[PDB]
This record gives C-alpha cells, sequence and structure tokens, in this order.
C-alpha cells in the first residue's frame, strides 16, 4: 500500500508501505528518500505521536493515509 | 568496617568491607551519593555512609522495581551519573515554583520542572513521588537526575521538553484520562475515536485549544479535506504542541507554555507561566508582561471535563 507524509516545508513523500511496517522501517524508508535521519524523525497520525515499536496496523493506518513528519527539538 | 549498602536509599543492608580492598572488589559498581568509588578502597571516613550498589540479586532486584518500575540493568549507573552533575546545579525559587540555574544545558529540564509544578498529576514509581515532594521544596538534585535516567538522556545533552513530558506521563498514572474525538467527511459520513492514558492528552499540530475544539482541517482518504475535533475531554490537563511558531499568549487563557528560540539544531528554552499576569522564566531569571509574542512550541491548559455542542 502507499502512504502520504508531509514534511515541516509542506512537501509532501510518497512512501510504498505494508500494515504490518514498524514505524522504525517508515522511518528508515523516509530517510532513504530525504537523508533526514531516523533520530531525528517524529512522526504524527492525526496529531497522536508514533513510537517506534508499533506497525501501522496498530495505529489504524489504511491505504493513502497521511502523516506528518516533524523533528525532536534540541534545546 | 561496617558500611551500608543500598539501592533505594530506605532499605539499608549492613556489609562488611575489607579495607585493604577496593569497593568494585567487593560489591561491583558502587556509588556514593552519585560519585563513583568502585576504583577506590575504603577510607576511614566511609564508616557509617550509605553506598548504592547495582542490583546484583534478587533481593535488590525486587527493591529497585518496587521503587524505580524499571528493570534496565544500567538505570541506577544512569541515574548515579546524572546525580553527580545534577547536585551540582543551584535550584532558585522563581515565583514560588522550583527552577534550575543555567548549566549543562539544562534549560528543557528547568521549564519541564515548571511546568510539573503547575499541573496536577501524580507519579507511580515511590522514586519519582520522594524526590518530586523534594523537588518542590527546593532540593531538586534527585528528581532532576531521575528525570534524566528514566528518558535515557545523559548530562549535557540537548532535549526536547515535548520528548520528556511524554516519558514522565508514561510513569504517571492518567490512565482515566480520556478522549474522543471526531472526524467528519462530507462523503463518508463520521468517525470517533477513543484515546486513553498519555495519548488522551497530548496533541501534536496546533497550539490552541479551542481550535482543537472547534475543527482542524485534515486530509480524508477519499480525498477531500475532513474536519476533526473534539468531542470529549475527561483530564486533568491538556498538552497542545507544535513546530515552534510565533504565537500570542494572552493572560487567563492557559497555564503554561515552553517557548523554543533557536533552530532544529540548536535552542533555548524558556517557560512562560500564566498568574496575575504573564510570567517568563528563564532558569534564574524572571520577567513580567501584560502579554506575549514569541516561538512558542507547547501550551498547557486546565481541565476537568468537557463535551461537545
Ligand atoms: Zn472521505
Amino acid at each position: 500500500m502507499q502512504i502520504f507524509v508531509k514534511t515541516l516545508t509542506g512537501k509532501t513523500i510518497t512512501l510504498e508501505v505494508e500494515p504490518s511496517d514498524t514505524i522504525e522501517n517508515v522511518k528508515a524508508k523516509i530517510q532513504d528518500k530525504e537523508g533526514i535521519p531516523p533520530d531525528q524523525q517524529r512522526l504524527i497520525f492525526a496529531g497522536k505521536q508514533l513510537e517506534d515499536g508499533r506497525t501501522l496496523s496498530d495505529y489504524n493506518i489504511q491505504k493513502e493515509s497521511t502523516l506528518h513528519l516533524v523533528l525532536r527539538l534540541r534545546g | 568496617i561496617k558500611v551500608f549498602t543500598t539501592v533505594d536509599n530506605i532499605n539499608l543492608h549492613t556489609q562488611v568491607v575489607d579495607m585493604s580492598m577496593t569497593y568494585g572488589q567487593q560489591f561491583g559498581p558502587t556509588y556514593l551519593d552519585g560519585a563513583d568509588v568502585t576504583k577506590i578502597k575504603p577510607h576511614n571516613s566511609h564508616e557509617g555512609k550509605t553506598f548504592y550498589v547495582l542490583p546484583n540479586d534478587d533481593t535488590l532486584r525486587v527493591e529497585a522495581f518496587e521503587y524505580y518500575h524499571t528493570t534496565d540493568p544500567s538505570f541506577l549507573g544512569r541515574y548515579m551519573s546524572a546525580l553527580n552533575h545534577t547536585k551540582k546545579w543551584k535550584y532558585p525559587q522563581v515565583n514560588g515554583l522550583t527552577s534550575i540555574k543555567w548549566a549543562d544545558n539544562n534549560c528543557y529540564l528547568a521549564t519541564a520542572l515548571l511546568t510539573l509544578q503547575q499541573i496536577e498529576l501524580k507519579f507511580n514509581p515511590p522514586a519519582l513521588q520522594d524526590a518530586y515532594y523534594r523537588a518542590r521544596a527546593g532540593e531538586a538534585a534527585n528528581f532532576c537526575a531521575l528525570i534524566l535516567a528514566y528518558c535515557n538522556k545523559t548530562v549535557g545533552e540537548l532535549g526536547d521538553v515535548r520528548e520528556t513530558m511524554s516519558y514522565l506521563f508514561q510513569h504517571a498514572n492518567l490512565d482515566s484520562c480520556k478522549r474522543v474525538l471526531n472526524v467528519v467527511c462530507k462523503t463518508c459520513g463520521q468517525q470517533q475515536t477513543t484515546l486513553k492514558g498519555v495519548e488522551a492528552v497530548m496533541y501534536m499540530g496546533t497550539l490552541s485549544y479551542e481550535q482543537f475544539k472547534k475543527g482542524v482541517q485534515i486530509p480524508c482518504t477519499c480525498g477531500k479535506q475532513a474536519t476533526k475535533y473534539l468531542v470529549q475531554q475527561e483530564s486533568p490537563f491538556v498538552m497542545m504542541s507544535a513546530p515552534p511558531a510565533q504565537y500570542e499568549l494572552k493572560h487567563g487563557t492557559f497555564t503554561c507554555a515552553s517557548e523554543y528560540t533557536g533552530n532544529y539544531q540548536c535552542g533555548h528554552y524558556k517557560h512562560i507561566t500564566s498568574k496575575e499576569t504573564l510570567y517568563c522564566i528563564d532558569g534564574a531569571l524572571l520577567t513580567k508582561s501584560s502579554e506575549y509574542k514569541g516561538p512558542i512550541t507547547d501550551v498547557f491548559y486546565k481541565e476537568n471535563s468537557y463535551t461537545t455542542t
């Protein structure tokens, strides 16, 4: 299946995923397509933070869903 | 000589150590109020003092789990290593709250602590209860070191307030917290979601609680644009988060907020609290103003029970 990831700059990325994929693999694909390291990535779905251990199916992410990619702050 | 060993600083275990052999040879990794004593041989001055050791038998493992609610083998070494620094920080009272003077990139921890002192929250691990009580009393070294340890952040490392609060909420009893959302698509209809615990009190994407009550536009998978709005909230607070952006804080409309000045690579946190006026706490520094505009990243609001109309 395909999903979309909206970046802070507003850019929309397309990712090929499976509902069994973990959030870590999604961040790995995002790094492959953009270079943003997985340590800095924070994935949001409808305003909730997604954790690395759980899968797309755990968060009820169906086809063509749109996640948002934000970055960790370094304060 | 007689010494005491401990893992929780409450239950003490009498040990007789040979002063001709190091602590390391007798106990494994050993700490005296955060100081690494593994390679030191007992001093006469050590008599009767309490030393932390690692949980190296079942009894200590049980005591540690009951006190800290963790079984990370490295948790206690990380806690002691944090404490060795945090015991040297200063904790001034600023506008009636315990803050932290600037050191070792601790602005995010100072903001976290200030926030915690303004919202109703009860910790589950005895360690956090005890350290938070002392920190509110003004002795926050242990509390800050525990925060660092639980969050797997070393002393000096750049920290994010949002992540820290997420971690701390994981160790708080927020299970009764409940959030009901509705998403309305003119094609697809309505969809309710229920969130419990941490997911019930945290939102990433807007700073405005009011806007979340009124509705935010999000994509529907059908391709249209659906409206997501808050149907019900049961919690003693909410945290609204977004990437830092210029935002006006108005007296009386929020509890407290975090300000981040800088960029994704480098930056600084300040705390804003809404009291009789708006106070900006920057470590030891305190200023006031009747209005506030700045690069806000997190806003906290009081809550009890909300039901949409
Ligand atoms: Zn739709």
